[PDB]
């Protein structure tokens, strides 16, 4: 079966194992949590990149989460203050975080978002896609490894990327049903 | 635009008001208001300033507290009149530039907008970081990295600030203020001089902390020099509110800035040597952004503009600094760093200057959230403002 | 008919806020207000309305954790209009200590509540049950006062100008 | 603060300090002052040509020409004399103190300093106030755009005088209070009958956010004697009335600030603890 | 910081910890004498009025503990010198002040029996004992010429306004 | 009788065999037991394993082990070993909180409701030394909020966001065996669908099984307490309450049913055999403003000693961090009018 | 993007689906108008159409009643009558021309149905 890693600095994929379908993605850990620091910026937070680099982790690791339906996750960000949460910074000081526990993680869907130029949703699409004797088993064993892949509704939006993905590029209408595969 | 931008800094004891390009500000007047302690116009009848210390059938208030907005309906007001009455602008025609303190939070930038935007109509808002001016303001002496040792009337901060965004967590508060110079000051003249006005004790202490004080490099020595040659030794009169009080001015000279690198001297439960806290600061900074952090430590406030309080810090953040690195060596060839502390002429107001320079280029126009976007995305935008 | 009518508001808002905890069915790992994310038909109740007239109303969006709700506050006329949107406008603003305000009003009316289970949980819900009604009061009230504070003033300041002609 | 005032607050404290230092036999300081006033007026304080015993005040109307066409230039030079001189690139108007040179009472000039701005408006106004003192009719109305989408019309009769501003309410909602501010002008003689008739009209002459404001000024208030009062009124109007719009909504805060507060209090009264 | 005495000697005797340092004196004391023009009163005098502002004094030599000894008893001198009208009713006040019977390291009623070390017998005791009021009487006097003006009758404001200040918050009265 | 262990909700609660001390999650991810010295409440343990907010806590009484289950997906069996709590993890295999469990009488077996629109039956092999669980899906369309075993640890009454209330057989032959008819059925194979209610409205906050298990009782969200008889053909018997839904419900006696919920005190309804009809004969809480004993929603009640058969005793815990014990008896005497059975 | 703008969700198998009168009233027997309008509601039909008729004969009884006549009329239906005219009355609230009177039906049927016959109300799957 293929296996999602998203560690700390890079993020793989593997079919399993064979070097030829791997792929790696430039966006993992790091790349979030820095994405992170930028948006508590834009929110008022004046977070040094440097310095508050362990701190920021922190947040990141305790208040983000993967948007299932990004369009529903800013309709409430934006229309009500149910995802706003309290994080309290080493010096004492209270900061509230909303709209950005989801934003930092989407960039994994959506490089271009930190400037990186198609998204793990997709990456796994494509690196399956491409033996057809072994597809539907691969597509029923996807197991995800990594610290990087802990975020609640992680797996739930794979599998909606990926039936997106599937009704599009291996379909057209809709004959879903029988397109099993369970990201456990 | 034919018109000059407005450039307000609220700072705790003196608001520095007036339009950009101009070297000086236009008025500099006591942070407070002063008001009757409301139906039909009661709202309306107050005083700010000078205007609203004295008052006699009014209550003065000072809407800013260490620096941040205690009062928003005061700190309104006091926009009020700073607007109509000082810069007599129509705010619909101007753009804006508001100071705020180091760790101000988001809500309370929107609380100004909220004002400008919605009270008078402002057509643009930039609120910049006090600290960040101060940088800018030194280079009349560019960057904006390094350290920012501010002190007014209220309290001291040391902020490192890093390509124009300061380090948050690294910031430090120094007990020590203009103030207390003046508290102690205050002490000083009870014990020795005779014939001052209780009631103007520290009218009388204040006006020789301005006058006469500086810095001197040696306590001892410096005792000594009175002793000795007492050409040191002035004399001050003032009026008792009718009679003429004269006293003779001494030891306060050198002791009342004294206290900023010896706390324990008048503050019981501080010490560090403002040297030390600098150090420090530098220290818990980004390894990397230390150095420069060293090569620009700018000064900014009423109350670093003692004589020679650059050279005395400088002197004594060398000793530390260097001591340290021997011991290195001697433990074990550490490059040595070079302490260097900026001092301006535009320093008593550098605040405000940086901010009536940066409000006059056009890149200024460029960062400034326009009341259409406030209208058309929310107060949110006001709470970065980016810098440049 | 103001007391008949906050008498059939607040029973309503009586039988709407029995919420429950509920972890998302849809997404995992995710806890949502059902209300607002619509995304289980099941698990959201029936729209119902409390009109006092024409133009006074009120909204209850009831689901298995959270209630929306949305009132419909009187403008007699212009000035009142834009005092009361103005009002609204400003607590909104304050949403995030207001806790159980919605950022927006739901379209068609003039300000929106989103009350969680997570509310009702750390606060007695009949007295929120009470705030609902106390809001819909006071708000009549202070845009009422605000009314006679600004002609209040408009005469003092045209009477100020003249005298001195 | 009810009703704005007329004098400059700059002008009057920049030249203060000047003439107190010269008085005093010190070295003059170099200045170099940008300012502006309402109405996009736009002032300058320098020294001409670097010559620090010489202080230079400059205002600037881009809608002088107009105040030309109806006794500015004489009023000006009857009020300033030899201190009026050829305007600064840029300006208007210019007024020249010498600091080696000035009166044993420094506080007369200093004053009218402070009222350059109110002294370019005034003869708009003492012109045709001395047409219906004289009876002569018929003479065409004055027409100043003091703004660059607002307009002030003067006309005189045989028994009164005439100012209508045609001002904008840029924001929906200031024109809503405005109406109340101008319902409550138009109804001020139920208070001075002898004071001036104010007419409003909205969004039409005598678009949605223009209003018309009608003054009327009898002998009593365009006579010699009330003259220049008058004049210090009138010519503020506008401003007065878009600063108390302003200050209104100042006040319907503090209130909503209060209300807020209220509310947050019962609500976390509702908490367990 | 607080200004430290450099009397130290590799060859300097201890009456306890307190450094049993050479003093310009004439009265009697097992204070040896003295060669160098400066001795350890001087010093004290010297640096009173720095000293006497600091709270926090760290000791380096047993020749700190003497000039804190010192310092500490100027404080009482100008307690009294104060009140007083001429510069030779100064003097009497000071041999009796310096007379008078004050606490030695160990006993209640001295402060910093936390950092002042006991004498360890009797015979240390007595000569500890008669060197802290040689000290006090070296000082007491040789500060008269200090205190007042070539105008008698005059205790230089300039020395009577560090009378309500303690060096380390403490006070032999105390 | 109240108690109050914290002023946040207490999501759930069991009981050891004697009822001695009680597991309860405190709104949080641990499970706190407590036990009475004297008069007084003392925590004695604390069980930290489960990484979301633990949903449902079950006690098998005799082979003293607790079954916990979470929003974070999964289901811990605790062993005491000594004086500590042993935590192992047992495969739901599920993608949704779990929302409620509770240990069939044999104690073999435990079922698990969740938010995947399935019950999760599990038991232990021997052979393989683990636990494992086989899935009820069909027809559940939505998340299962209750469960109650039958007294023949096969028959399983489950309530659900759908708005049904069914029994299912739970039958597992690799740790029981055929389960002897039932006036609910002959035919029980794994999963069989042995009962669904018929109303289409509200969510089946609670359902209960008789002491005998011959009929079984729920409470709905659109405010109304329902009773089926096995044999009376399985014949419904609804009541529509005046008051807000009911969250938790059990029988008392063969005819009585005890319920709680949102208007935060017991109510007491008996049940006609003959009429075939249930009657409200409740509230037994006769006297923050509220004149109950309970100041927020009661979730959770049981039958602290007595069964369901002639229970003297019964407890209630609820949102407002609150746990109560009730005694039959003594509230038959500070109400000259109750009913019972 | 385009991918995502399809709702994958909707197509997700386990998911979840579901004259008399104007005789006894112009003849002013009131609480028999009332009664007879309650009787088999379209409870169950596709058609706004048909669901608004009848709420709109409902709700012509409501008006065509007198203030002192209300609570008799309500204390005459079952609780599964109170029940049905309390989700109609909720019917009338979103049709404002009427509203001052429903306030009251409201407060009748609220005291005899209970707070319960809203609860209802709101979970009501089948409705007028
Ligand atoms: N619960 C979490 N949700 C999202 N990210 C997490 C979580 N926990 C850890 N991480 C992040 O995952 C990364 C660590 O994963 P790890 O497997 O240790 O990577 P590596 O082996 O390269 O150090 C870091 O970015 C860490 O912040
Ligand atoms: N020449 C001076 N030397 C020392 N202190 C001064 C001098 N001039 C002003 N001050 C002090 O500066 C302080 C005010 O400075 P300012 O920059 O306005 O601080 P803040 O903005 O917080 O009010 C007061 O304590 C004032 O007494
Ligand atoms: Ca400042």
């Amino acid at each position: 079966g293929v296996v999602v890693d998203s560690g700390d600095g890079v993020t793989h994929i593997c079919p399993v194992s064979l070097p030829h379908l791997t792929r790696r993605l430039d966006i993992a850990g790091r790349d979030i949590t820095r994405y992170l620091i930028k948006l508590l910026l834009l929110r008022g937070y004046a977070f040094n990149h440097s310095a508050d680099f362990e701190t920021v982790r922190m947040i990141k690791e305790k208040l983000c989460y993967v948007g299932y339906n990004i369009e529903q996750e800013q309709k409430l960000a934006l229309e009500t203050t149910v995802l706003v949460e309290s994080y309290t910074l080493p010096d004492g000081r209270i900061i509230k975080v909303g709209g950005e526990r989801f934003e930092a993680p989407e960039a994994l869907f959506q490089p271009h978002l930190i400037n990186v130029e198609v998204g793990v949703a997709e990456l796994l699409f494509n690196t399956i896609q491409a033996d057809i004797d072994t597809r539907s088993e691969f597509y029923k064993h996807i197991v995800l490894s990594g610290g990087s892949t802990m975020y609640p509704g992680l797996p739930s939006r794979l599998e909606r990327e990926l039936k997106q993905l599937y009704l599009e590029r291996v379909l057209k209408g809709d004959v879903e049903k029988l397109s099993k595969f369970k990201i456990r | 635009g034919r018109l000059p931008a407005c450039v307000v800094d609220c700072g705790t004891g003196y608001t520095k008001l007036g339009y950009a390009g101009n070297t000086e500000p236009q008025f500099i007047i006591p942070s407070c208001i002063a008001i009757k302690e409301m139906k039909g116009v009661d709202d309306l009848d107050f005083f700010i300033g000078d205007e609203a210390i004295e008052k006699p059938t009014y209550a003065t208030k000072w809407p800013i507290r260490h620096g941040i907005v205690e009062d928003w309906d005061l700190m309104e007001r006091f926009m009020e009149q700073v607007i109509f009455k000082y810069l007599r602008a129509e705010p619909e025609d101007h753009y804006f530039l508001l100071t705020e303190p180091p760790l101000n939070t988001p809500e309370n930038r929107e609380y100004t907008a909220e004002i400008m935007f919605e009270s008078f109509n402002v057509p643009g808002l930039y609120i910049a970081v006090q600290a960040v001016l101060a940088l800018a303001a030194s280079w009349t002496s560019r960057t904006l990295t390094g350290t920012v040792i501010d002190s007014g009337d209220g309290v001291t901060h040391v902020i490192p600030v890093a390509e124009g965004y300061v380090i948050g967590s690294c910031i430090k508060h120094i007990p020590i203020a203009g103030r207390d110079i003046t508290y102690f000051i205050q002490q000083l003249l009870r014990d020795r001089e005779v014939g001052i006005p209780p009631e103007q004790s520290l009218e009388t202490a204040k006006a020789v902390k301005e006058r006469y004080s500086y810095v001197c490099p040696d306590l001892v020595k410096e005792f000594n020099k009175y002793d000795t040659d007492g050409k040191w030794i002035k004399q001050y009169t003032g009026i008792n509110a009718k009679k003429e009080f004269s006293i003779d001015v001494g030891y306060e000279r050198f002791l009342g800035p004294e206290i900023f690198f010896h706390p324990e001297f008048a503050n019981p439960d501080f010490t560090q040597p403002i040297s030390e806290v600098v150090d420090e600061v530098i220290q818990n900074c980004p390894i990397d952004v230390r150095r420069p952090l060293y090569k620009n430590i700018v000064l900014s406030g009423g109350s670093t503009m003692f004589r020679d309080f650059g050279r005395r810090l400088q002197r004594d953040l060398k000793r530390t600094v260097d001591a340290r690195l021997k011991l290195s060596e001697e433990l074990s060839k550490p490059k040595p760093i070079d302490v260097q502390v900026i001092t301006h002429h535009m320093q008593r107001y550098a605040v405000w200057f940086g901010g009536s320079m940066l409000a006059s280029t056009p890149e200024f126009y460029q960062v400034c959230h326009t009341k259409k976007d406030y209208e058309e995305i929310g107060p949110s935008i006001c709470r970065h403002n980016p810098v440049f | 008919t103001l007391r008949p009518y906050l008498s059939a508001v607040r029973a309503t808002l009586q039988a709407a806020l029995c919420l429950e905890n509920f972890s998302s069915q849809v997404v995992e790992r995710h806890n949502k207000p059902e209300v607002e994310v619509r995304s289980s038909k099941e698990l959201l109740l029936q729209p119902v309305t409390i009109s006092r007239n024409e133009k006074e109303k009120v909204l209850i969006e009831g689901s298995i954790n959270s209630v929306r709700v949305s009132i419909a506050v009187k403008q007699a006329d212009e000035i009142e209009k834009i005092l009361c949107h103005k009002f609204m406008r400003f607590m909104m603003m304050r949403a995030e200590n207001f806790f159980i305000l919605r950022r927006k009003p739901v379209e068609g009316y003039d300000i929106s509540f989103l009350i969680t289970n997570f509310h009702t949980e750390q606060m007695y819900k009949h007295k929120l049950v009470d705030f609902v009604i106390h809001f819909m009061e006071e708000i009549d009230k202070e845009i009422s006062e605000m009314k006679l504070s600004v002609n209040a003033r408009a005469r003092i300041v045209a009477e100020e100008f003249l005298k001195n002609f | 603060m009810i009703l704005l005032e007329v004098n400059n607050r700059i002008i009057e404290e920049t030249l203060a300090l000047k003439f107190e230092n010269a008085a005093a036999g010190n070295k003059p300081e170099a200045v170099e002052v940008t300012f502006a006033d309402f109405d996009g007026v736009l002032y300058h304080i320098s020294n001409p040509n670097g010559d620090k015993t010489k202080v230079m005040v400059s205002i600037s109307l881009k809608f002088y020409k107009e105040l030309q066409a109806h006794g500015a230039d004489e009023l000006l030079k009857r009020v300033y004399g030899s201190y009026l001189v050829n305007p600064e690139s840029g300006y208007n108007v210019s007024l020249l103190y010498d600091l080696e040179n000035l009166p044993a009472s420094k506080d007369s000039i200093v004053h009218q300093a402070g009222m350059l701005k109110r002294n370019c408006f005034a003869s708009v106004f003492e012109k045709y106030f001395q047409f219906q003192e004289e009876g002569k009719e018929g003479e065409n109305r004055a027409v100043i755009h003091y703004r660059d989408d607002e307009t002030m019309y003067v006309e005189s009769k045989k028994d009164r005088v005439t100012v209508v501003f045609s001002t904008v309410f840029k924001d929906d909602d200031d024109v809503v209070i405005g109406k109340v501010f101008m319902q409550e002008f138009k109804e001020g003689r139920r208070a001075s009958h002898t004071a001036p008739q104010v007419l409003f009209s909205h969004r039409e002459p005598p678009g949605d956010n223009i209003g018309y404001i009608t003054f009327v000024l009898f002998p009593r208030h365009t006579n010699a004697s009330a003259r220049d009062n008058t004049i210090n009124l009138i010519h503020t109007f506008r401003d007065y009335l878009h600063y108390h719009i302003k200050c209104s909504k100042a006040y319907i805060h503090t209130r909503m600030r209060a209300k807020t507060s209220d509310f947050l209090k019962v609500l976390n009264r509702a908490r367990p603890d | 910081p607080a200004y430290h005495s450099s009397l130290m000697d590799p060859d300097t005797k201890l009456i306890g910890n307190m450094a049993l340092l050479p003093i310009r004196s004439q009265f009697k004391g097992p204070a040896p004498r003295e060669t160098k023009d400066t001795d350890i009163v001087d010093e004290a005098i010297y640096y009173f009025k720095a000293n006497v502002f600091f709270k926090n004094y760290e000791i380096k030599n047993e020749a700190d503990r003497t000039l804190i000894y010192i310092t500490l008893y100027i404080s009482e001198c100008l307690k009294k010198l104060q009140k007083c009208n001429s510069k030779s009713q100064g003097e009497k006040e000071m041999y009796t002040l310096g007379i008078t019977n004050f606490p030695i390291p160990g006993e209640p009623g001295f402060p910093l029996n936390a950092i002042y070390a006991k004498p360890a017998n009797k015979q240390e005791d007595e000569v500890m004992r008669a060197y802290l009021q040689q000290l006090r009487q070296e000082t007491g006097l040789r500060l008269c010429e200090k205190v007042f003006d070539p105008q008698n009758d005059k205790p230089s404001k300039w020395w009577t306004c560090f009378v309500k200040r303690q060096f380390m918050n403490k006070s032999l009265s105390g | 009788a109240y108690h109050s262990f914290l002023v946040e909700p207490i999501s759930c609660h069991a009981w050891n065999k004697d009822r001695t001390q009680i597991a309860i999650c405190p709104n949080n991810h641990e499970v706190h037991i407590y036990e009475k010295s004297g008069n007084k409440w003392v925590q004695v343990h604390e069980l930290k394993e489960h990484n979301g907010q633990v949903t449902g806590v079950d006690w098998a009484p005799d082979s003293n082990r607790i079954v916990t289950c979470g929003t974070d997906r999964n289901a811990y069996v605790w062993t005491l070993k000594g004086r500590t709590w042993k935590p192992t993890l047992v495969i739901l295999r599920i993608n949704r909180a779990a929302r409620c469990v509770r240990w069939a009488p044999n104690e073999k077996k435990f079922a698990v409701g969740s938010g995947s629109r399935v019950i999760s039956i599990c038991y232990f092999e021997q052979e393989n030394d683990w636990w494992v669980c086989k899935h009820i899906k069909k027809p559940i369309r939505s998340t299962v909020l209750s469960l109650d075993w039958h007294p023949n640890s096969v028959l399983l009454a489950a309530g659900s966001c759908d708005f049904k209330c069914r029994i299912f057989s739970a039958y597992i032959k690799e740790v029981e065996e055929r389960p002897a008819p039932t006036p609910w059925g002959s035919k029980m194979p794994f999963g069989e669908l042995m009962f669904e209610s018929s109303s289409s409205c509200g969510w089946v906050h609670g359902v209960c099984f008789s002491a005998n298990g011959s009929r079984v009782a729920w409470v709905s969200h659109d405010s109304t307490v329902c009773l089926a008889d096995a044999d009376k053909k399985m014949a419904v018997a609804t009541l529509a309450s005046e008051t807000l839904p009911l969250l938790a419900v059990t029988f008392i006696t063969e005819s009585s049913l005890v319920a709680a919920g949102h208007d935060c005190f017991p109510v007491l309804f008996t049940y006609d055999s003959a009429a075939g009809k249930l009657s409200f004969g409740g509230r037994l809480d006769v006297p923050a403003g509220l004149d109950s004993l309970h100041k927020n929603s009661v979730s959770q009640i049981s039958v602290l000693s007595g069964g369901k058969a002639k229970c003297s005793q019964f407890c209630t815990t609820g949102m407002d961090g609150g746990m109560s014990i009730w005694d039959v008896r003594s509230l038959e005497s500070a109400l000259k009018d109750l009913k019972i059975v | 993007a385009r991918f995502r703008k399809v709702d994958v969700d909707e197509y997700d198998e386990n998911k979840f689906v579901d004259g008399e009168v104007d005789s006894c009233l112009r003849q002013g027997n009131m609480t028999a108008a009332l009664q007879a309008a309650l009787k088999n509601p379209p409870i169950n039909t596709k058609s706004q159409a048909v669901k608004d008729r009848a709420g709109s004969i409902v709700l012509k009884v409501l008006i065509s009643f007198k203030a002192n006549d209300i609570e008799k009329a309500v204390q005459s239906l079952d609780k599964n009558g109170v029940d049905l005219l309390m989700k109609y009355i909720y019917k009338g609230f979103e049709s404002p021309s009427s509203s001052a009177v429903l306030l009251q039906w409201h407060e009748k049927a609220l005291a005899a149905g209970g707070v319960g016959s809203i609860v209802r109300v709101l979970t009501a799957r089948k409705t007028v």
